[PDB]
């Protein structure tokens, strides 16, 4: 009995990692996604402008 | 990217040959209107002798 209390105390360690390390992996892929949007945008945007240099 | 800094370049300097341009048309315009009202003035002046002539012949 008291190895199994140890192994479950260590057992509910390591699932409570899981959870917060998932949290954190989904914050930061909210952030990366709407970073590269940005990005994207001005990167068309410059590509636009170059285009007006196209044009002149 | 530096080609949008030529750009800067090329069409401040594009813009100020137009406003030389601009200016040196209009400066020639102005001489223009001096040249027709001399013109005038002679011309003027010899029809009044022509008027006179034409009454003695």
């Amino acid at each position: 009995s008291d190895k199994l209390k140890e192994a479950e105390t260590r057992a509910e360690f390591a699932e409570r990692s899981v959870t917060k390390l998932e949290k954190s992996i989904d914050d930061l892929e909210d952030e990366l996604y709407a970073q590269k949007l940005k990005y994207k945008a001005i990167s068309e945007e410059l590509d636009h402008a170059l285009n007006d240099m196209t044009s002149i | 990217m530096d080609a949008i800094k030529k750009k800067m370049q090329m069409l401040k300097l594009d813009k100020e040959n137009a406003l030389d341009r601009a200016e040196q048309a209009e400066a020639d315009k102005k001489a223009a209107e001096d040249r027709s009202k001399q013109l005038e003035d002679e011309l003027v002046s010899l029809q009044k002798k022509l008027k006179g002539t034409e009454d003695e012949l």
